[PDB]
RNA sequence: ACGGCUUUUCCGGAGUGUAAAAAGCUCCGGGAAUAAGGGCUGGGCAAGGCCGGUGGCAGCCGCCGCGGUAAUACCGGCGGCCC
RNA sequence: GCCCGCCGCCUGGGGAGUACGGCCGCAAGGCUGAAACUUAAAGGAAUUGGCGGGGGAGCACUACAAGGGGUGGAGCGUGCGGU
RNA sequence: UGGAGGUGAUUUAAAUGCCA
């Protein structure tokens, strides 16, 4: 994990902010990722995360779902541009997702890889299926659901070891956050890879929309972000 | 005539009123026409 | 619409009635109970049959293609029905003479109907005079009974 | 010599009595038989056919009455030149 | 390519098995000797931008789809992937 | 929209609201309603553009108005059609 | 800010289009 600390000294000196949060990370007060989120700041410059999540750029926390070209007409023929769906996040607890556009497949991919650096959000975890009574973050804690477009889906815990079981453009974006074993009930139309992606990721957001009282914390081993490096 | 209103849309067909009237001219027939 | 029809405790009888009725509006249910695939099926619902040939004709394909596929007409033995057999294998038509006993299979497409460009056929050849046709497609075997 | 498409092999001359329609061509040779020819998509495309437009055709061993497959109509440049030699006789059009 | 070694299998042979037999099964005697098809090879779906024939012709196609003289999508051959 | 009741219909598209049979009507007709087979999709909501014998804004002697001079009609030079 | 409804008007003779 060396290079992904060398990048900190490579980057922190080679950039001046244009926003404010830029400063409040550049000058040594806030230096730990998990204390910038739950306060309603704004993320507009895509380096603040790199300076604290410097493994997001590793070509392995990065995943590229699909390229799809779209068309429109003008009175001089066709005009055509690409959209790629790209998601990223370290393989510990944090994931982000972006679309982007552009007129060439490169510019598209890079633009999207950048957009998906800002939205990035964090999770909870657990193990609370009726079998894995263990307490180690290898499954989503409690059955929750999320909606988008014309697709609903509700995730269910499951025992340590049952391999990922969801559609083929869900296995990636579940693998990134490392959620390994989880069972799937689908509705709607799973053939627009986009709304699929966005609905799954929305559910994983909603993971933090239910109140778990003090005691239940030590029933499923809920965590937040990294746990036991 | 136990209407089925998906047909009036006139898309790739002909009007409905002026098809009913022509089916009558054959039901009145196969009833009258030696259907005795 | 409201909650649901007999969503009470005791009215299960009505509920079984509701399901027993609305089950019929299907299409695979009916085509089985009433056994309609039976008694409209020039083989009486079986996986193969034998026949005799009558002619040698040719058919044209779907709208956006071009060609004249060859075709034969078999007269069945099980029923006296007269059914339409297509034969694959380039130029296989060089062999099927008038009055040769042949075998007939399906073509296994949508619903069991036809497939591809030849829309009007439903039956293809496998064996002639007890000889597997794929052979004569690449020769590789000789032919009995002339 | 000259490229006037002599009936090669077993081509037939078809002067049409009427296009029975939609590719159906009721054609006529000097045989005694009145035929029903059919047309490809190559020439249903780039050329036009009318009554009195002689074409060459071919049979299939079926029925010896109504066969025929178009591979070249004739040209007005030779439609009558082919006569001066005597390769086509003109009592199969004119009563 | 050469050098060593093996004997489940295969040929001979005995014991033992069996109602009588046949198999098997312990021993010897021989010897790399006696032992490979099938389907695929345009996207679905692992796999050839490889060569040689064919001219909206022959043909392929579970669906969408190729064939107009320059075919990864036919016919071959050469390569190649799944059991 | 979220919760507790009962009820009637729909389950690719056509062939079809046809067929055969019963029930009321004086008639015209009305209520009940299948199947053989044929096809790969018919239908919805929105997005750019082209067009409109739809509406506004703004042009041009290869548009008109207002003026000047002509070709079409004759012979000939010269380019195409065709024979 | 945008419509949401109503009363009137609302114009001679103008048919059709292979081939990839
Ligand atoms: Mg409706
Ligand atoms: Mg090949
Ligand atoms: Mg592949
Ligand atoms: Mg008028
Ligand atoms: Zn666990």
């Amino acid at each position: 994990s060396q290079e992904w600390k060398e990048y900190a000294k490579r980057v922190l000196d080679e950039w001046q902010p244009k926003t404010k949060l830029g400063m409040l990370v550049k000058e040594g007060q806030i230096t730990d990722i998990h204390e910038i989120f739950r306060k309603g700041y704004q993320i507009k410059e895509p380096e603040i995360i790199d300076v604290l999540l410097p493994e997001v750029n590793a070509r392995e926390n990065q995943e590229i779902l699909d390229i799809a070209l779209t068309v429109r007409m003008t009175d001089s023929g066709r005009r055509v541009r690409f959209r790629v769906l790209a998601a990223v996040g370290n393989r510990d607890g944090y994931v982000g997702l972006g679309i982007g556009h552009g007129r060439e497949v490169g510019i598209a991919i890079r633009k999207a890889i950048n957009y998906a650096k800002l939205n990035i959000i964090e999770i909870k975890r657990g193990c609370g299926s009726w079998e894995c009574r263990c307490r180690r973050p290898h499954s989503v804690p409690f059955t929750v659901e999320g909606k988008e477009g014309s697709v609903r889906v509700k995730l269910i815990p499951g025992p340590r070891g049952l391999g990922l079981v969801i559609g083929d453009v869900g296995k990636k974006i579940l693998r990134l956050a490392g959620i390994q074993d989880v069972w799937s009930q689908t509705l709607g139309e799973t053939r627009t890879t986009v709304n699929f992606a966005k609905a799954v990721f929305n559910a994983l957001y909603n993971t933090n929309k239910v109140v778990v009282t003090p005691e239940m914390i030590e029933r499923y081993g809920i965590v937040v972000g990294r746990a036991m490096p | 005539m136990k209407r089925r209103p998906r047909k009036w849309k006139k898309k790739g067909r002909m009007r409905w009123k002026w098809i009913k009237k022509r089916i009558r001219r054959l039901k009145r027939q196969r009833k009258k026409e030696r259907g005795l | 619409p409201g909650k649901k029809a007999p969503n009470g405790e005791f009215a299960g009888r009505k509920l079984k009635l509701k399901r027993k009725k609305f089950r019929w509006s299907d299409i695979r249910y009916k085509r089985r109970v009433l056994r309609l695939k039976e008694k409209s099926d020039p083989l009486e619902g079986a996986p193969q049959a034998r026949g005799i040939v009558l002619e040698k004709i040719a058919v044209e394909a779907k709208q956006p293609n071009s060609g004249m596929r060859k075709a034969v007409r078999v007269q069945l033995i099980k029923n006296g029905k007269v059914v339409t057999a297509f034969c694959p294998g380039d130029g296989a038509i060089k062999f099927i003479d008038e009055h040769d006993e042949v075998i007939i299979e399906g073509i296994g497409g949508p619903k069991g109907g036809s497939m591809g460009d030849i829309p009007g056929i439903r039956y293809k050849v496998v064996k002639v005079n007890r000889v597997s046709l794929k052979e004569l497609v690449k020769g590789r075997k000789e032919k009995p009974r002339r | 010599v000259i490229r006037v498409p002599l009936p090669e092999g077993n081509q037939l001359f078809g002067v049409v009595e009427q296009a029975l329609g939609a590719g159906w061509m009721d054609v006529r040779c000097e045989d005694g038989k009145i035929r029903r020819c059919r047309i490809p998509g190559k020439l249903r495309r780039r050329v036009w056919i009318r009554v009195g437009d002689l074409v060459i055709v071919q049979p299939w061993p079926v029925q010896s009455d109504k066969r025929g497959d178009i591979v070249y109509r004739y040209t007005q440049t030779q439609v009558d030149w082919l006569l001066r030699k005597g390769k086509i006789t003109q009592e199969f059009l004119t009563g």
